[PDB]
RNA sequence: AUUCCGGUUGAUCCUGCCGGAGGCCACUGCUAUGGGGGUCCGACUAAGCCAUGCGAGUCAUGGGGCGCGCGCGCGCACCGGCGGACGGCUCAGUAACACGUCGGUAACCUACCCUCGGGAGGGGGAUAACCCCGGGAAACUGGGGCUAAUCCCCCAUAGGCCUGAGGUACUGGAAGGUCCUCAGGCCGAAAGGGGCAUGCCCGCCCGAGGAUGGGCCGGCGGCCGAUUAGGUAGUUGGUGGGGUAACGGCCCACCAAGCCGAAGAUCGGUACGGGCCAUGAGAGUGGGAGCCCGGAGAUGGACACUGAGACACGGGUCCAGGCCCUACGGGGCGCAGCAGGCGCGAAACCUCCGCAAUGCGGGCAACCGCGACGGGGGGACCCCCAGUGCCGUGGCAGCCACGGCUUUUCCGGAGUGUAAAAAGCUCCGGGAAUAAGGGCUGGGCAAGGCCGGUGGCAGCCGCCGCGGUAAUACCGGCGGCCCGAGUGGUGGCCGCUAUUAUUGGGCCUAAAGCGUCCGUAGCCGGGCCCGUAAGUCCCUGGCGAAAUCCCACGGCUCAACCGUGGGGCUUGCUGG
RNA sequence: AGUGGCGAAGGCGCCCGGCUGGAACGGGUCCGACGGUGAGGGACGAAGGCCAGGGGAGCGAACCGGAUUAGAUACCCGGGUAG
RNA sequence: GAGCCUGGGCUCCGUGAGGGGGGAGAAGUCGUAACAAGGUAGCCGUAGGGGAACCUACGGCUCGAUC
RNA sequence: AGCCGAGGGAACUCGGCAAAUUGGCCCCGUAACUUCGGGAGAAGGGGUGCCUGCGGGUGUGUAACCCGCAGGUCGCAGUGAC
RNA sequence: GCCCUGCAGCAGGGGCCAAGGGUGGGGGUGUUCACCCAUUAAAGGGGAACGUGAGCUGGGCUUAGACCGUCGUGAGACAGGU
């Protein structure tokens, strides 16, 4: 169970007693740890705190890539790059900011997918 | 925190054995026929708290404080214990023998509708005396300066005839 | 505070007076400490034996301690059997 | 530990805006949500039981509202906790009565009695202006309302002018725009319930309101809040007022 | 009333402590006639354990069937919808952005409600109820057949979200916001239903805003301990990400060594916080159960489903600790809800009546329900008003006899009152009848220098001190003083106390100047001129809920109580 | 030799010489407020005692004796270790 | 992430055979230390001794009387 | 003279005699008492193989000797015997 | 398996015939014995070179080493302890 809500210790170096249990309200989710998929790609639907949707992806194989106004779909080759993990590139998992290989070339993601369920990247130079 | 509770309207003395104040509350409590010391304390709170109020608003700054001390003297005025000119000053030369005679047992004893105190308290409890339209069954109702003419006996009453014995009697000394 | 009895006592007054005290040894039922209860009035160690239950109280003293002629003793009995000790001497009940 | 929104209101705790006995009972109507605040409005049950005396019983009011007999703003209610609130009208045509409701000097809401003709007018303060899909003006009002204008005339409307209304129809009539010489009444606040003409406005840094200066019909000047300044007139009121 | 008195000596003046004398709260001894009003009655020890009954339903104008009476009308369960996350109870835990006040969210969610702008097209399916069989001690539960909807699903269209390139129409103090254009993609609506009628009412989906209720952030304020001195290691920050409704070391990978602290960190102790309450002339000291606002909890601990909203007080799963039924195979419960019972104790009520008033849920409505709420019952809870006789003649020294009067109160009756009763209020009959005690009596301290009994024994005594054969001090009687339906005892707080001293105390000899000096922080600092305006003073704007406190007027006979209005309180914050 | 003097206090007395600290007086000299007190910290501080090494006349705790005394672990007398 | 076991950290109360000093109470036994110059003036600091109050030595103070 | 033994685990015996348990290296953590030097390797806890690569130290060094990191994989067991 | 009883029954006392079978496990002590614990139908007692060292053990006892107490001038000693 991530509570995702609270320190229990001070900037002082203190201790924190919680005077309550932990409320639904403040909890969070597994990571949406996005691959590359093979012949599928897969898809989540979460409700959420006021009956509102979310778009979860798990498996990805196309992306859509823009240069300057114009965007195209192709399909995702291998990470490379990512430089929020070491693990992420040869995982070959997908977050914003990462370089991907593509049909026409390389690309940064502008997107975060386990939150919208679509890569987006704008091409480099 | 706590709530209010209801608080007592009356004080008691100090010290209970000094024999100057036993005296004079003795002579007191005699003369105007009060059942205990707790009728007096009332009546002397009443004028400690006019005395105080009239301490306070004397020579102070302020709409409210006028407006105060108007609202003090027409109040004097309309219980009976000041006349119409009169000024804050005049408060602090009260006693509480005006208070006393301010009531409807000492009333209805000076306009002769009794002989004695007791007999004026009897008469009140046992509802033969009529207030302008209104009986009143409390001795310490302390009739206002617009009432004291208004005071006679009820409509229903033996003492409402002018033949009945105890009324011929009463009238014997007036 | 309530209590059960084990052993009645007299202590010796202070000089320059000269007298004995009727007390009484008390165990006590809310922790099981004992102490020392004054039975006031002429005879009152007559209507109490032991294994009867008693009532104490404070006795009255400067710093809620004990009083002039019998120093040591800070209690002093109300009730004996639920029965006030003043109606026993006084004569105007019965103890069950 | 309170797990959801509340249902209840106890007496004690009821807006001073109200004319209500505090220490009869424990409970007072909860007003629903709707065009008014709850500082500045108050159920149509207190209206008609305790305010005109048409009855003594909530059974009866609830009867009353539900026969199709109350009217606010034109237009038949019978929610017993619809909130009624300032420049609103109430009529009654059974007796041919029509009331506006306005605040005192203290802060607590009368209803001041007017004709059957200014009672098919209500003003109405814009508060906010919006942009909405199709390139259309929405303005936001005070009771909480909303209105369509065009793009050619966006200038012609902003967040502190005053229209005027048809009421059940609510089609626009005399707007009144806020400037130097306007007449005015004030809301909410110490000097509510007072009315004189604009003198002066002042705008301050970050975040803090803008302040506004009124003279009073004879010759004493106050200040304000431009948002609690009810614009309802040029040199002469629009509506019958006390 | 801005107060004093007793006690160290053979006698005196001081210092200093003890005690008396006042008020409020809890327990208790003796005693007790009446009415009214109010926010009182298992909080102090066991947030310990519970038998029995009740505390949350409603909709036939959503649907199909079944039974009863002349297609129509009544009644029952099922499907379905809304609600059950409020109301009610307690004070264990918590020294914390928990609380209070001022601000912010341009970093967020919101079913029921309001306004405006728009929509409702085309198809399909299952299954309870019902019929045929049952299983099981129970709790519960299987198979086959048949069926409807405002039940469930699919297609479409609108719409929602992400990214990129442009235009600069809107708000505001200020646009990662709204609007327009183009492009590439993901998700993806709706009950044209029910009723009346020859259009109206109640409803369904989308968008923009508001309202209601919440989430998060900040500045300021608020106990004791040094015989508790160094603490912190995701700890402090940064870059990049994940997750969330949302900002954030909330979490992760990498790069640094930072953060708190003698102005007292950390650790420990005690404790729900405030509005308010008691006391005092005030300065101040102490408490914060009952009414309101907020927080937390539901035998102890942890974890989830459904829903706008819960990690759920009368819903779920596991462990620990207790209990109940059993055909021994298995099953069920935790009153800090109202009554009621056990136990713990010094210490706390009836297993009552009603939805007539105030409110909440459901319903188009009519209305139904509610141990909330209202009404009574028991209780020396708090406050207000009264009573237990009055008059006259004579007598004695307040009371006796004689005669007369009255009926609040008491006994009985008729009306009104009340959801129904009862109390109360008007009236009738009878009749001085029916109704005072508790403490004290040597001096503080008010009232006996009377009789008897006992005889350092017995007993008394806040303190001083009485008692040893003539006792004003013990016990009893007779007298007398204080208060009085109340009066005494024991514990606690304030005052007394200038014995905690800012106002306002002391240190030669009574308690008390470090053995002396140097100096760090801190506190205190010479005169004149110029400037600034942080402190400081005045004026004005926005806040500091209500109740509680002061005053006046008005309504219950007056009053306590309730209502209208004016001031105050909120120890203060903030814009000029 | 003082009823005197110097020193922050403790304390300091034969003469001569050297090195050194502070104060008072006189001053139309210089600087121009650079000051007071001082928690915490520091330095100095009689006698006595302790450690290590030297010395040791007189005096003298402990101790050894003689007297007094009802008793004398004391006062008086003769010696004497530490110091 | 409960619960179980286990190894430590802190701290309040609980209980324990038996020893030391303290305080009251009776006043019992040995002496006569302090109050007069108390019969050796008294008291502070340090050290040694002694049944007990106490003795002695070095330094200090008068809160010491007399000629 | 040696190796293994289910369940129990000193009930054996004067007596745990004899046998068994632990064991190398790195990291965490470490009491009473004390002649302050010690006790102390106190106690107690976690890890360790093979393969594929990445870095550091001295050094001119794709010479030599040492110190760390990540990932993949097998077994009942990685100081696997000694 | 039987007899008497101050044997109602359950159990107890006392005595007769019977040696076929049984009579065990633990704590302190070198112990035998005695004492205690929990079980048990009961947990009898003796003899056989105080049965049994060309069967085991070696705790005691009774050489040569050493310590304490006491006795003795001493060398030393103790049906005393270790």
């Amino acid at each position: 169970a991530i509570w995702q809500g609270r320190s229990l210790k001070k900037p002082s170096g203190g201790r924190i007693i919680l005077a309550r249990k932990k409320r639904k309200r403040e909890l969070g989710r597994e990571p949406a740890n996005t691959k590359v998929g093979e012949d599928r790609e897969k898809r989540k639907i979460i409700r959420t705190y006021g009956g509102n949707r979310k778009v979860r992806l798990v498996e990805a194989l196309y992306a859509n890539v823009f240069e300057g106004g114009k965007g195209k779909k192709v399909k995702i080759l291998n990470v490379v790059e990512n430089p929020a993990n070491r693990q992420y590139a040869r995982r070959n998992i997908i977050t914003k900011g990462a370089i991907i290989e593509t049909e026409i070339g390389k690309a940064i993601v502008t997107s975060r997918p386990g939150q919208d369920g679509v890569v987006n990247a704008v091409l480099i130079k | 925190g706590d709530p209010k509770r209801q608080r007592k309207k009356y004080e008691t003395p100090s010290h209970p054995w000094i024999k100057e104040r036993l005296d004079r509350e003795r002579v007191l409590k005699r003369n105007y026929a009060l059942k205990n010391k707790k009728e007096l304390w009332r009546h002397e709170t009443q004028l400690k708290e006019f005395r105080r109020r009239a301490r306070r608003l004397l020579a102070a700054r302020g709409k409210q404080a006028e407006i105060e001390r108007q609202q003090l003297l027409q109040r004097l005025y309309r219980l009976g214990l000041l006349p119409a000119d009169a000024v804050l000053d005049d408060v602090l030369s009260l006693t509480v023998e005006d208070v006393l005679e301010r009531r409807l047992q000492t009333i209805v004893y000076r306009k002769g509708l009794a002989r004695t105190m007791k007999q004026a308290r009897q008469l009140i409890v046992h509802g033969h005396i009529e207030v302008n339209g209104q009986v009143i069954r409390s001795p310490g109702y302390l009739v206002l300066r617009e009432e004291e003419d208004t005071i006679t006996y009820a409509k229903g009453s033996p003492f409402a005839k002018e033949g009945h014995p105890e009324r011929m009697v009463i009238e014997q000394a007036k | 505070a309530r209590g059960i009895v084990l052993e009645k006592i007299a202590v010796e007054a202070k000089q320059p007076n000269s007298a004995m005290r009727k007390a009484v040894r008390v165990q006590l039922i809310k922790n099981g400490k004992v102490v020392t209860a004054f039975t006031p009035g002429d005879g009152a160690i007559n209507h109490i034996d032991e294994h009867d239950e008693v009532i104490i109280e404070g006795i009255g003293g400067p710093k809620g301690g004990s009083m002039g002629d019998i120093p040591g003793i800070r209690y002093k009995v109300v009730k004996v059997n639920r029965v006030s000790l003043k109606e026993l001497v006084k004569g105007r009940k019965e103890k069950p | 530990a309170r797990k959801g929104p509340k249902r209840h209101l106890k007496r004690l705790a009821a807006p001073t805006s109200w004319y209500i006995h505090r220490k009869a009972y424990k409970w007072a109507v909860r007003p629903s949500p709707g065009p008014h605040s709850m500082k500045t409005s108050i159920p149509l049950i207190y209206i008609v039981r305790d305010y005109l005396g048409y009855a003594k019983t909530a059974r009866e009011a609830r009867k009353i509202l539900n026969e199709g007999k109350i009217l606010v703003d034109g237009r038949v209610r019978k929610d017993y906790k619809f909130p009624v609130g300032i420049m609103d009208v109430v009529s009654i045509p059974e007796t041919g009565e029509h009331y506006r409701v306005l605040p005192n000097r203290i802060g607590k809401l009368i209803l001041h009695p007017i004709s059957e003709e200014e009672a098919k007018l209500k003003p109405f303060r814009i508060n906010n202006k919006r942009m909405v899909k199709g390139a259309k003006v929405q303005l936001n009002l005070h009771d909480g309302s909303n209105h369509l204008v065009s793009l050619a005339e966006k200038d012609a409307y902003k967040t502190s002018y005053t229209v005027i209304m048809q009421v059940p129809e609510r089609q626009i009539v005399k707007v009144l725009p806020f400037e130097v010489g306007a007449y005015v009444f004030v809301t909410q606040g110490k000097n509510v319930a007072r009315k004189g003409k604009i003198v002066e406005v002042r705008q301050f840094p970050m975040g803090w309101p803008d302040v506004v200066t009124i003279e009073d019909e004879n010759g004493e000047l106050f200040d304000t809040l431009k948002e609690y300044a009810f614009v309802i007139g040029k040199d002469k009121p629009e509506i019958s007022l006390p």
